[PDB]
Protein backbone atom coordinates (compact mmCIF):
# COMPACT_ATOMS: atom_id res chain seq x y z
CA UNK A 1 0.00 0.00 0.00
CA UNK A 2 2.27 2.62 1.10
CA UNK A 3 6.56 1.02 1.20
CA UNK A 4 5.77 -2.48 2.49
CA UNK A 5 8.93 -3.58 2.31
CA UNK A 6 10.99 -0.60 3.19
CA UNK A 7 12.10 1.95 5.96
CA UNK A 8 11.32 1.58 9.47
CA UNK A 9 7.81 2.44 9.49
CA UNK A 10 7.58 0.46 13.10
CA UNK A 11 9.12 2.47 15.21
CA UNK A 12 6.00 3.13 17.16
CA UNK A 13 5.96 6.69 16.33
CA UNK A 14 5.88 5.73 12.69
CA UNK A 15 2.80 4.46 13.08
CA UNK A 16 1.90 5.71 9.96
CA UNK A 17 -0.19 8.53 9.37
CA UNK A 18 -2.52 9.20 11.91
CA UNK A 19 -4.02 11.64 10.63
CA UNK A 20 -2.81 15.29 11.00
CA UNK A 21 -6.56 16.50 12.47
CA UNK A 22 -5.83 13.92 15.23
CA UNK A 23 -2.31 14.53 16.03
CA UNK A 24 -4.08 17.52 17.65
CA UNK A 25 -6.46 14.89 19.58
CA UNK A 26 -3.32 12.62 19.60
CA UNK A 27 -0.07 14.52 21.79
CA UNK A 28 -1.96 18.47 21.59
CA UNK A 29 0.33 18.19 24.58
CA UNK A 30 0.55 15.06 26.45
CA UNK A 31 4.69 15.33 26.87
CA UNK A 32 8.13 15.61 25.30
CA UNK A 33 9.08 11.80 23.58
CA UNK A 34 5.85 11.76 22.42
CA UNK A 35 7.00 11.09 18.89
CA UNK A 36 4.58 10.69 16.65
CA UNK A 37 3.73 10.93 12.20
CA UNK A 38 1.24 11.62 9.91
CA UNK A 39 2.41 12.69 7.15
CA UNK A 40 0.38 14.36 4.45
CA UNK A 41 1.18 17.36 1.48
CA UNK A 42 4.43 18.08 2.78
CA UNK A 43 5.62 15.01 0.84
CA UNK A 44 8.59 16.05 -1.72
CA UNK A 45 10.56 18.05 1.22
CA UNK A 46 9.96 15.45 4.09
CA UNK A 47 10.73 12.13 4.93
CA UNK A 48 7.42 10.93 6.83
CA UNK A 49 7.01 14.23 9.17
CA UNK A 50 6.79 14.01 12.33
CA UNK A 51 5.17 15.53 15.67
CA UNK A 52 6.61 15.77 19.36
CA UNK A 53 6.44 17.83 22.03
CA UNK A 54 9.90 20.27 22.38
CA UNK A 55 9.77 20.03 26.29
CA UNK A 56 6.26 21.55 26.06
CA UNK A 57 7.69 24.14 23.47
CA UNK A 58 6.27 22.35 20.54
CA UNK A 59 8.46 23.19 17.44
CA UNK A 60 6.41 20.91 14.50
CA UNK A 61 8.85 18.20 14.49
CA UNK A 62 9.57 16.68 11.32
CA UNK A 63 12.03 13.70 9.47
CA UNK A 64 13.63 14.65 6.10
CA UNK A 65 14.26 12.25 2.73
CA UNK A 66 17.72 12.55 0.86
CA UNK A 67 19.34 8.85 -0.23
CA UNK A 68 16.52 7.05 0.14
CA UNK A 69 16.18 7.06 3.72
CA UNK A 70 15.66 9.82 6.24
CA UNK A 71 17.79 13.25 5.71
CA UNK A 72 18.84 15.69 8.67
CA UNK A 73 18.71 12.86 10.71
CA UNK A 74 22.37 12.19 8.96
CA UNK A 75 21.80 11.24 5.43
CA UNK A 76 24.39 8.92 5.49
CA UNK A 77 21.98 5.74 5.50
CA UNK A 78 20.48 5.76 8.84
CA UNK A 79 16.37 4.89 8.12
CA UNK A 80 16.21 2.79 11.36
CA UNK A 81 15.70 4.98 14.81
CA UNK A 82 14.70 1.80 16.68
CA UNK A 83 18.47 1.02 17.46
CA UNK A 84 18.96 3.84 19.75
CA UNK A 85 15.19 3.84 21.11
CA UNK A 86 17.05 0.97 22.81
CA UNK A 87 20.99 1.98 22.30
CA UNK A 88 20.27 5.66 22.97
CA UNK A 89 17.04 6.12 25.17
CA UNK A 90 18.14 8.61 27.72
CA UNK A 91 21.44 11.30 27.11
CA UNK A 92 19.90 13.72 24.51
CA UNK A 93 20.62 14.29 21.15
CA UNK A 94 21.64 17.65 21.42
CA UNK A 95 24.21 17.30 19.10
CA UNK A 96 24.54 20.67 17.30
CA UNK A 97 21.68 22.04 18.12
CA UNK A 98 18.94 21.56 20.53
CA UNK A 99 16.74 20.87 17.50
CA UNK A 100 15.03 17.75 19.32
CA UNK A 101 17.06 16.67 23.02
CA UNK A 102 13.86 15.39 23.86
CA UNK A 103 13.57 11.88 24.28
CA UNK A 104 11.86 9.64 22.00
CA UNK A 105 11.54 6.61 23.99
CA UNK A 106 7.87 7.00 25.09
CA UNK A 107 5.97 6.68 21.74
CA UNK A 108 2.45 7.42 20.93
CA UNK A 109 2.16 3.89 19.77
CA UNK A 110 -1.63 4.95 18.60
CA UNK A 111 -3.08 5.12 21.65
CA UNK B 1 3.10 24.98 17.04
CA UNK B 2 3.49 21.32 15.80
CA UNK B 3 4.20 22.11 11.95
CA UNK B 4 7.05 20.68 10.69
CA UNK B 5 10.72 21.27 11.15
CA UNK B 6 13.48 19.43 9.51
CA UNK B 7 15.71 17.63 12.08
CA UNK B 8 16.28 14.51 13.87
CA UNK B 9 19.61 12.51 13.29
CA UNK B 10 19.93 9.48 15.89
CA UNK B 11 19.50 10.24 19.43
CA UNK B 12 23.47 8.93 19.89
CA UNK B 13 23.54 10.49 23.24
CA UNK B 14 25.22 13.40 24.49
CA UNK B 15 27.48 14.78 21.33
Amino acid sequence: GMNNNMSLQDAEWYWGDISREEVNEKLRDTADGTFLVRDASTKMHGDYTLTLRKGGNNKSIKIFHRDGKYGFSDPLTFNSVVELINHYRNESLAQYNPKLDVKLLYPVSKY
Amino acid sequence: EEEYMPMEDLYLDIL
